[PDB]
Parts: structure tokens; C-alpha cells; sequence
RNA sequence: GCGAGAGCUAACUUCCGUAGCCGAGAGGGAAACAACCCAGACCAUCAGCUAAGGUCCCUAAAUGAUCGCUCAGUGGUUAA
RNA sequence: GAUGUCGGCUCGUCGCAUCCUGGGGCUGAAGAAGGUCCCAAGGGUUGGGCUGUUCGCCCAUUAAAGCGGCACGCGAGCUG
RNA sequence: ACCGCUGAAAGCAUCUAAGCGGGAAGCCAGCCCCAAGAUGAGUUCUCCCACUGUUUAUCAGGUAAGACUCCCGGAAGACC
């Protein structure tokens, strides 16, 4: 249930009682309502919400019909969250206290096509024990006659990165309610600048 | 073999269908009876009869005869286990009707009476399960004396009353 | 021509086997190319075979 | 010389498979299907008719079989044979039962694959095709 | 396959004997399969009966008939 | 008219006759700690000294420091 | 695996032969990620509309909504 977005503004040193605490510092800039979806309406249980607003000129007209049938003024973006429900349109506080724990998803930064180390944690190669030109390579694929192919999955080279990372149990260190502005413990993947939703943790404890 | 049955002057097994039911004065019940066999009241007894007479009739038969007859004996007498509890100290009681079983154990464990049964207690150290059914009421105190069998070194644990048991004894 | 007639035999209640076999028995000795054909193409001819084949066989 | 007949009607029943062993009632859908019960049959055209199947939900397997009754779906990661208990199966999506079936008793070619589509399956007794006035076939050997 | 020897009453083992087969043999069957079971292909046919082997669907042909057995999926791989 | 061989390194993944972990029966099982057997393959299984070594011995730890298959896995992957 | 409830064959006893409860780091579900090329191609909101061309020319053309092209860049990326 619980959830909204926001961007990511920075990672910084901040304090309660005595400990450093690093916070990383979302926004969650207010939601409004767009689409309302029932059982009856559209099989499913949700609602899709929008975040960073967008001048009417630069927009659709698909998409304008579509934000006006709910009176909203456009979203440069939108995005569901399953089982909600509000009434009115969508801010952070009513929706998160501080200290509860959250689970935070974005998109991570990306690194183009990665290595096997920096991808998927490979051992290497013997830098200097006569190694010809196998310092980075990661040596075998498989067996031989028996299978004679190569396993589905097997890890190797390849686009690392810019994946969707969800990180689990944060917690809300701090809410400037009404400047939209929230800390949260700690890391949260992908670039500042970032576009971040702040859904309530998925499991319990 | 079996065959005799002996109902009291205020029963009712409808002996419809394979559904043979029941709906005694203790409270009516709801049995689940063998078809392909069929029995029904005589006047003032009642019979189970058996067709084909190989061998696996013949389990079916004795089965659901001692089934019936659970059935009326429940309904007319009713059901009851008597429980013990042996042990340096242990307790139980009524949480409304769950069993407040106390049995050394670090964290209590108590337990929920399902439908048709009903919990009971006398000098706290003994439970008296009692119920319409015959089946469940077995069916429950397996759960209760579950709950920490007498172990094989003092006998500490749970019992039926008289029950004897016997102890290995150690070092 | 074979899972032909086993139809047509079938789409009254004769088996192939048991319409062909009232079909050697009445001795009516015909090609069962052409009785696919009759079968198929020609209907209550097809009818009267099979009425014909399990009068033979009974 | 012999008679090579045109596709026409598009013919269409109801199949009730409640209490019906699997095997069985595969068998007579996938000859429906397959088309041999037509005279004027042929091999390279898919003559037969459409099935619909009301209650796969209340098919009749026999016994000890879905405690037994093993389903094996390859996946091609190690560790992919994974399993199925026809009980499993029957009260988790049970025209993927009936379908299984039907689908082993029907040709391994271009054909038959495309053959398949002329099943539809269900569960209860509802289907949204009474547009294809279906035509109630039966349960017997003939 | 039947006879024996060397072997470990091992071998798709080897060395004799003996029948058939492949070699130099297509055709049907045994899923697939030189050797096995049926059988020796002069051409043509959109013609009929059979063999071994089969007849719920894939796949031609009885979801055959009557007297039974096993309930173990035995069938669909072994022993004290 | 070529199927490159030990050991290391890289990379893995399967078997269960299970080293650990999880569940149970027996106990010559009081407790603690164990013996032994049944179920169980989800994950896990340390770092060094000597020797090309696998192996094995020792140092110091460990819940454990399992056994084997993948051409005694892996040279168009490296060593050599 | 194992532990039991009711319980006949076998008047007794029996966890089993009909039925029922409990039972693991294992199976299925739950957690994170991909996912309708799921050709069985799903669902929903919104938008543009019913244009023109002697079929000597039974299909093209100009356009709407919208999109590319191209420039400038990017915490996206070898190219795309
Ligand atoms: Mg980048
Ligand atoms: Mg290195
Ligand atoms: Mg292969
Ligand atoms: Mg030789
Ligand atoms: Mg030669
Ligand atoms: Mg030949
Ligand atoms: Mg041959
Ligand atoms: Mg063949
Ligand atoms: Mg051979
Ligand atoms: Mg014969
Ligand atoms: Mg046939
Ligand atoms: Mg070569
Ligand atoms: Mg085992
Ligand atoms: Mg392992
Ligand atoms: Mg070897
Ligand atoms: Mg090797
Ligand atoms: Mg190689
Ligand atoms: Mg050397
Ligand atoms: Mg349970």
C-alpha cells in the first residue's frame, strides 16, 4: 500500500542525539490523483499518481485529454502504486511518520558494457605469473564433449547497470512536511537527480 | 464380527441416502456413512447388513457399524477425557474456553477448543476434554497430551488418568 | 480410402471392420477406393451398404 | 481421381468433461479435433471441429494418480525440471490439465500446432462463444 | 541360437564346431536400431488376401466378445 | 590425413552413499555433551608451512572445514 | 522421516485397509528483478477521424492525432 515519489537531492552528514547519521535527502513534491483504477473498472487494485509538472505547450494531446479528465495539469511523469486509495491528492505527510521504516526504489546509475569483475565479481587472473594476455578474461565456460554447450545464464561481460534496485527497511530520520523535503537513512540507488519512490516497507520484522 | 445395535427410545438416524444422519437429544450431528452396504432401523433396534462377503466387505462393514455406534453413544451419552498433569508444578485453566496449559516451558502454551468440543477443568493439575463427537474429542486431546508427552525418565508430562507408564529410569 | 469408410461405418454405427466384413459377407465385392467414394460423395447409397452389411452379418 | 473436398461450415460442440476420465475424453476431443469422423476426411486440411470444453475443473482422474501423477516443464536453466501433482495443477489452472492432454494426442507438426487453437477450454459450465451455437457432442464409444 | 575350450558359467571378449542371417539384402515389424521376428524387390496400377506384428489418439485396423487376476502404475528394467 | 596428458589458476554445475545446518527413531539417552540409524541436497564448506604434486602430514581456526561426476570438467581460457 | 485421532478385517490389540490432525534449512506461495514474440499476442485512460483520386488506374495520394529527420547536450551508451 503506502507509497509516493519524489527525486533524489543529495547524499549528506547530519545528527541525532550524537550519532552521524547519513541521510540522503528526497523530495516527494505533491501527487495528484490522475487515475483512480477498481476491480470493476480494471480488474486490478490501484492508483496512478505523477510527479515533475509540465507546461501544457510541451504535451500531448493524447496525454492532455487524459490529464484533464481529472482536472491535474500535466506530470512530465506518472506511475501507479498498487491497493492505495487517499481522497484529494497525495503529499508526504498523512503518509509517512517519522521513523518508520520504508522501502525505497529507483533506477540505479548505469555503466555501459562491464567487465566480469566490476560485473559479477570474478577472481582475475595472475597479473604477473607469465599470464599472457589474460589478466581480465574469465577463463572457462564449461566442461566439454558432455554437455558441449554453454549454460543458459552464465554470467559474463555485459550492460551493467540501470537496472530497477529496490533497497529494503529505511527509515525516516526526518520530515520537512509542506517543503515536501524527507530524510531517509542512507544510501538509495541511482543518480542525484534522481527519480525515487517511497513506497511503505514490503515485509514486517 | 459385529452387527447388534442398540438405540435409545429418543434417537433419529435418518437413514437416508449413504448420509445415514443423526439428530440425538445432546445435540444433533452430521455423519459421513458408507453407501454400498446400506442399514436402517428395525423397530426398535437397528442393522447394518453387508452384500458381498470377499474380505475388503468385510472391513467396512465392522468400520462403519463402530462409526454409527459412536454416533448414538455420543448423542445419547456424550464424551469426556480425563487428563493429568504430572510435574514440579504445572497448571492449566479458562481463558473463557481456551486451555491455559502452563507446563514449564519458558513461553506458556495455550490452546483453542475447535466447534462442537468444550474445554474443562476441576483441580487445576487435571483437563477434562469433552465433546458430542468421538473422533474429535480424541482428535484433541492427541493435541493437548501432545503438548509435552511424558517423558521417559519421571514420567513428567500428560496422561489419561489411570494410565501407566512405565520409566527406564537413569544414572 | 480406409479411415474414409471407417468414418462414413462410425457416422451410423458401424465399425469399419464390421461394415466391410457384412460387405464380404453379402459378398458384395466391392473396391473400397470406390467405397470412400460412395461414402463421401454419395450418401444414402452409402446408407444402403451399411444397412445391407449388418443384415449379412447377423 | 478421389475426391478432394473445400472447407466450409466450421462445425462446433460443447464436450462436458464432469466425471469423465482424462485419457478417455482426450481422446475423443483430439479425434473431433483431428477431424477423423469425417468421410470425405483429408491430411493436409484441418477439417475437424471446434471444442469446447465446459468443467475441466471436474474432469475424473483416477486414483492414486494426481498424489502421483508427476508434471515435468523443462526450463532450461539447471535446476528448471521443476514438478506438478495433477491435484496441483487441477486447482491452481485446470484446462492447462486438459490441454496437456489433448495436445500429446495431436500431431507434432506445422499442422497440429496450429490445430491446437481449435480447443477452448474451460471450467464450470460457462464459455462466451454461445455466438458459435455449439452443438452439445457427447460421451460414448459409438 | 545350440554345442564345448581359455575367462570370472564377465564382455559389442577370444578360439573351434554347427544352423541361419548381414557381408553382397531393399520391403513390412521390433519407437529409433547390419545381425532379431515376417520376407527374397523384372517394370506399371489411386486394385484384392495374408505373414511377423498390430487395432483408445499420435498411427492403418475390435475403446471386441465371455471366464478370470493384479490396485502395485506393477505393466514400464535385479537378487539373497 | 592428430580426440594435446598430471598439477595449479579461472570458471562453474550436477549426484546423495550428507562434513555442517534443519527434522525424527533408537540409545548402554538423567543434564550437558554424545553414539547410531531414518527424512533431508536450500545455502554453506577457512587461511597457511613442506612437496609439481593430486594425496597426505603438520601450524591456527571452524557449524562444518563432505564424497564424487561432468573427456580422472575446464590449454581455439592462462600457466608450464 | 516421524508422531497420533477415529478404526474394521483378526469380538482383543492396531496411525490404515475407507477417512482425519500434526510434521523439516526441503516443494508450492510469500521477497527482489525480467515478463503479452503469453502468434493463446491480454486490459485501461486519452486522442485523430469517416478525406481525395474517369475500376481507360479495386489501390495508391494528400493530411489529422502523432512521429521521425536534423542541431544542442546528459548523472543513458562502443554503434544503435
Ligand atoms: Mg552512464
Ligand atoms: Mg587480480
Ligand atoms: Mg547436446
Ligand atoms: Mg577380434
Ligand atoms: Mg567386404
Ligand atoms: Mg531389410
Ligand atoms: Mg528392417
Ligand atoms: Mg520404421
Ligand atoms: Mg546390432
Ligand atoms: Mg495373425
Ligand atoms: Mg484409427
Ligand atoms: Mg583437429
Ligand atoms: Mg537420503
Ligand atoms: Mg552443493
Ligand atoms: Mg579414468
Ligand atoms: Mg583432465
Ligand atoms: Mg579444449
Ligand atoms: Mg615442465
Ligand atoms: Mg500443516
Amino acid at each position: 500500500m503506502k507509497g509516493i515519489l519524489g527525486t533524489k537531492i543529495g547524499m549528506t552528514q547530519i545528527w541525532k542525539n550524537d550519532r552521524a547519521i547519513p541521510v540522503t535527502v528526497v523530495l516527494a513534491g505533491p501527487c495528484p490523483i490522475v487515475q483512480r483504477k477498481t476491480a470493476q473498472t480494471d480488474g486490478y487494485e490501484a492508483v496512478q499518481i505523477g510527479y515533475a509538472p509540465k507546461a501544457e505547450r510541451k504535451v500531448n494531446k493524447p496525454m492532455q485529454g487524459h490529464f484533464a479528465k481529472a482536472g491535474v495539469a500535466p506530470t512530465r511523469i506518472l506511475r501507479e502504486f498498487r491497493g492505495f486509495a487517499p481522497d484529494g491528492d497525495s503529499v508526504n505527510v498523512d503518509i509517512f511518520a517519522e521513523g518508520e521504516k520504508i522501502d525505497a526504489t529507483g533506477t540505479s546509475k548505469g555503466k555501459g558494457t562491464q567487465g566480469v569483475m566490476k560485473r559479477w565479481n570474478f577472481a582475475g587472473g595472475p597479473a604477473s605469473h607469465g599470464s599472457k594476455k589474460w589478466h581480465r578474461r574469465p577463463g572457462s565456460i564449461g566442461q566439454r564433449k558432455t554437455p558441449g554447450r554453454v549454460y543458459k545464464g552464465k554470467r559474463m561481460a555485459g550492460h551493467m547497470g540501470m537496472e530497477r534496485v529496490t533497497v529494503q527497511n529505511l527509515e525516516v530520520v526526518e520530515i520537512r512536511a509542506g517543503e515536501n523535503l524527507i530524510l531517509v537513512k542512507g544510501a538509495i540507488p541511482g543518480a542525484n537527480g534522481g527519480l525515487v519512490v517511497l513506497r511503505s516497507a514490503a515485509k514486517a520484522s | 464380527g459385529k452387527q447388534p445395535i442398540a438405540v435409545p427410545s429418543g434417537v433419529t438416524v435418518n437413514a437416508q441416502d449413504g448420509v445415514f444422519k443423526v439428530k440425538g437429544p445432546k445435540g444433533e450431528l452430521t455423519v459421513p456413512y458408507n453407501t454400498e452396504l446400506t442399514v436402517r432401523q428395525d423397530g426398535d433396534q437397528l442393522l447394518v447388513e453387508r452384500p458381498s462377503d470377499a474380505q475388503k466387505h468385510r472391513a467396512l462393514h465392522g468400520l462403519t457399524r463402530t462409526l454409527v455406534a459412536n454416533a448414538v453413544k455420543g448423542v445419547s451419552d456424550g464424551y469426556t477425557i480425563n487428563l493429568e498433569l504430572r510435574g514440579v508444578g504445572f497448571r492449566a485453566k479458562l481463558t473463557g474456553k481456551a486451555l491455559e496449559m502452563n507446563i514449564g516451558y519458558s513461553h506458556p502454551v495455550i490452546i483453542e477448543p475447535p466447534a462442537g468440543v468444550t474445554f474443562a477443568v476441576p483441580e487445576p493439575t487435571r483437563i477434562d476434554v469433552s465433546g458430542i463427537d468421538k473422533q474429535l474429542v480424541g482428535q484433541v486431546a492427541a493435541n493437548v497430551r501432545k503438548v509435552r508427552k511424558p517423558d521417559a525418565y519421571h514420567g513428567k508430562g500428560v496422561r489419561f488418568v489411570g494410565e501407566q507408564i512405565a520409566l527406564k529410569a537413569g544414572k | 480410402w480406409i479411415q474414409r469408410i471407417n468414418a462414413g461405418a462410425r457416422l451410423h454405427g458401424m465399425n469399419y471392420s464390421t461394415f466391410i466384413n457384412g460387405l464380404k459377407r453379402a459378398n458384395i465385392d466391392l473396391n473400397r477406393k470406390v467405397l470412400a467414394d460412395i461414402a463421401a460423395r454419395e450418401p444414402e447409397a452409402f446408407k444402403a451398404l451399411v444397412d445391407a452389411s449388418r443384415n449379412a452379418r447377423q | 481421381k478421389t475426391y478432394i473436398p473445400k472447407n466450409d461450415e466450421q462445425n462446433w460442440v460443447v464436450v462436458d468433461a464432469s466425471g469423465v476420465p482424462l485419457g478417455r475424453l482426450a481422446t475423443l476431443i483430439a479425434s473431433r479435433i483431428r477431424g477423423k469422423h469425417r468421410p470425405d476426411f483429408t491430411p493436409n486440411m484441418i477439417q475437424g471441429d471446434f471444442v469446447v470444453v465446459i468443467n475441466a475443473a471436474q474432469v475424473a482422474l483416477t486414483g492414486k494418480k494426481l498424489d502421483d501423477k508427476v508434471y515435468t516443464r523443462y526450463t532450461g536453466y539447471q535446476g528448471g525440471l521443476k514438478t506438478e501433482t495433477a491435484r496441483e495443477a487441477l486447482s491452481k489452472h485446470p484446462e492447462r490439465v486438459i490441454e496437456h492432454a489433448v495436445f500429446g494426442m495431436l500431431p507434432k507438426g506445422r499442422q497440429g500446432r496450429a490445430m491446437h487453437t481449435r480447443l477452448k477450454v474451460y471450467a464450470g459450465e460457462t464459455h462466451p462463444h454461445s455466438a458459435q451455437k455449439p452443438q452439445v457432442l457427447k460421451t460414448q464409444p459409438l
